[PDB]
């Protein structure tokens, strides 16, 4: 059975607003829930192309109207705006 | 008392609890579990006519829970023992 | 209280996951079906026989391709060959 | 398909702008977060104090997070009375009273173009049905079925679709006749919209292809791969690391073996060399399984000296790991002969075993087998799409096809995508 927690755990460790994380994580670069940060910059390669789960969901892209090509959800201002 | 939130606290705290996660993320997904229990829910979808997170969720989630391998169940429960035993004493 | 611990860390492992996995399912179809509410889902021949959209094979004989540098069509199944005697000349 | 609540938020114009802030910061949190961090402050319950309770969500109007399993995100949201929370592990917006999530909204989804929006719905359009997979056939045109079939595998490869999408190469492709155009327009006509019909592009490349310039498939993967990178190199203004290319054919296919040779007899050291690759080649003995085929070609060789001990160790891995398994030989004299030798393939793939470990897992993504005599053969291909819905590409023939029956084949080319490191 179990019954209080050893007190050399607490005296080294164990003893609100989620809006607060943001300074941090401005600070902080990013980061993959299933692929492990130092893992990475070991057995990969550091300027490494990476995609969490690339068959997650369908691709997600918008036509352009007048091109009809594939727009990227991230570069569709940037090809309206010049390229088009 | 509420020596079950502290007792996660440490896991955490020592990165012993993304070691777990990891661990039997990594089972379920080479079990084909992930992608076993990504078609249950599609059955009920099309099955039960119906795209409702809660209705959809009380039907796969007892079942997708006795998916789990009770090989994986017991490796990754033993591995959580053999921490608990880290930070907390016995009585 | 040693396992009770145990069992409860893991279902709670076990359900953040399995409520992850569904939250992205019924998110997906939730989105096809408004976007696309005359969704024509893809053809399963149980012979390879036919198309995602259920069609015979086209056994091309008769389709061309008309060619840019000739003036000409040609046939479909001969454009590779083509193009290694007319790009060339 | 409603949940009329947000609708009534979206009313007030002040209400949308403010709602499409805090979600786009909640998923940026997300993926900027620390794992530690990242459990301590969005995955523990206010309430109840425990992580991973079930799904955690985050107020959209408050800073709590409450869990799932306890119900207490609820509770908030009738003693509070907030009603939208966003999901710890998605950035997925759920609608309390609803009782679902809020997928449908565009522009929750496409929330980092909010402040953009306007002009966008305008100028743009949602995917057309039929084309939304980029699903479609390619015409034999003389035995062009060794491209044909390894296109379709890039035409589906996840980093591929973004870097083309992404334009990335369009805005300066400073050529008419270029390789990596006609990609482009292939993918263009495929997604998108410019008898026989979506084969403009392909046609395209042949006649860029014709200008450069019968039998091996992995010799196209290899022309394609050059051509990218080659094309990339014009790009740039520059005059060039050493060589770290940042084509997407060196970051995301190119991995590094570690070829060490010990000598416990004479006395030099363990001499050791790091050396480039774009796949990996495996043969095909006996080795029924394609583990097999990886513990050979990492298990010590003793080095044969004619007037030691020498292994081979992957020291880099790539984001897409292209395996080759090696069907021909020169077996006599120069006698063309063919492996037929069946070696089933995981559906996902641990390579652990074969570094210089940590879990390190793969999924299989697409599918070359080959079929026929050595110099006249047939190349067919087998792509995964999201979902989990497998398809067969003849030549101009696409048809969907169950993952057992893939998983019975004669494989040549193998594509895996990383999916989980640790
Ligand atoms: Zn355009
Ligand atoms: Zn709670
Ligand atoms: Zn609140
Ligand atoms: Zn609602
Ligand atoms: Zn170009
Ligand atoms: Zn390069």
């Amino acid at each position: 059975e179990i019954k209080g927690i050893k007190p050399k755990v607490i005296e080294e460790y164990s003893l609100d607003s989620w809006k607060s994380l943001m300074s941090s994580a401005k600070d902080t670069p990013l980061q993959y829930d299933h692929m492990n940060r130092e893992s990475l910059k070991k057995y990969f390669n550091p300027n490494a192309q990476l995609i969490e789960d690339p068959l997650d969901k369908p691709i997600q892209y918008r036509v352009c109207e007048k091109c009809g090509k594939p727009l990227a959800l991230t570069a569709i201002v940037d090809h309206l705006e010049n390229h088009c | 008392a509420q020596l079950k939130s502290q007792i996660q606290q440490y896991l955490v705290e020592s990165g012993n609890y993304e070691l777990i996660s990891n661990e039997l993320k990594a089972r379920l997904l080479q079990e084909g579990w992930v992608d076993k229990v990504k078609d249950l829910t599609k059955s009920e979808m099309n099955i039960n006519e119906s795209t409702n997170f809660t209705q959809i969720l009380s039907t796969v989630e007892p079942k997708a829970l006795e998916m789990v391998s009770d090989s994986t169940r017991e490796t990754v429960l033993k591995q959580i023992r053999e921490f608990l035993e880290e930070i907390v004493d016995t009585q | 209280t040693i396992d009770s611990i145990s069992n409860g860390i893991l279902n709670n492992l076990l359900t953040t996951l399995i409520q992850d996995i569904v939250a992205r399912e019924t998110t997906q179809q939730q989105l096809l079906k408004t976007r696309y509410p005359d969704l024509r889902s893809y053809y399963f021949d149980p012979n390879g026989s036919l198309d995602i959209n259920g069609l015979q094979k086209q056994q091309e004989s008769s389709q061309y391709i008309h060619c840019e540098n000739c003036g000409r069509d040609v046939s479909a199944n001969r454009l590779a060959a083509h193009l290694q005697r007319c790009l060339s000349r | 398909s409603i949940c009329p609540h947000i609708q009534q938020v979206f009313q007030n114009e002040k209400s949308k702008d403010g709602v499409l802030k805090t979600c786009n910061a909640a998923r940026y949190i997300l993926n900027h977060s620390v794992p530690k961090e990242k459990f301590l402050n969005t995955m523990k319950c206010g309430t109840c104090h425990e992580i991973n309770s079930g799904a955690t969500f985050m107020c959209l109007q408050c800073g709590f997070c409450g869990c799932w399993n306890h119900s207490h995100f609820l509770s908030h949201s009738k003693q509070i009375g907030h009603i939208f929370g966003i999901n710890s592990n998605n950035g997925l917006l759920f609608c309390f009273k609803c009782e679902d999530y809020i997928g449908n909204i565009d522009l929750i989804n496409d929330a980092i173009l909010a402040k953009y929006w306007d002009d966008v719905c305008t100028k743009t359009m949602v995917p057309s049905m039929e084309r939304r997979d980029g699903l479609s056939g390619l015409i034999n045109m003389g035995s062009t079925c060794f491209m044909s079939s390894i296109l379709q595998c890039l035409i589906h490869n996840p980093y591929f679709i973004r870097h083309s999408m992404s334009q990335i190469h369009s805005n300066n492709c400073k050529v008419d006749k270029c390789f990596s155009c006609a990609l482009d327009k292939i993918v263009h006509e495929l997604y998108g919209a410019l008898s026989t019909n979506r084969q403009t592009g392909f046609i395209y490349l042949l006649t860029c292809a014709w200008k450069i310039n019968q039998q091996d498939a992995h010799e196209f993967w290899q022309f394609i791969i050059n051509q990218i990178h080659q094309s990339y190199v014009l790009d740039l203004p520059n005059a060039k690391n050493n060589k770290q290319c940042e084509c997407i054919v060196h970051t995301v296919f190119e991995g590094s073996l570690e070829s060490s040779i010990v000598c416990p007899g004479c006395q030099n050291n363990s001499k050791t060399t790091i050396d480039p690759f774009l796949d990996l080649s495996l043969d095909i003995k006996d080795k029924k399984k394609l583990y097999e085929c990886l513990d050979s070609f990492h298990k010590k060789e003793q080095l044969k000296d004619f007037n030691a001990i020498k292994q081979l160790g992957i020291h880099k891995l790539p984001s897409v790991l292209v395996l080759q398994l090696k069907r021909f030989e020169h077996l006599l004299n120069g006698s063309n002969r063919k492996l037929d030798d069946f070696i089933e393939f995981p559906t996902y793939l641990n390579m652990k075993n074969y570094c210089s470990v940590p879990d390190i897992i793969y999924e299989l993504i697409g599918i070359v087998s080959h079929k026929g005599t050595v110099n006249e053969g047939h190349y067919i291909a087998f792509c995964k799409i999201s979902g989990g819905q497998w398809f067969k590409f003849n030549d101009s023939m696409v048809s969907s096809i169950s993952q057992e029956e893939v998983l019975k084949e004669q494989a040549y080319l193998l594509f895996y995508t990383i999916r989980q490191v640790n």
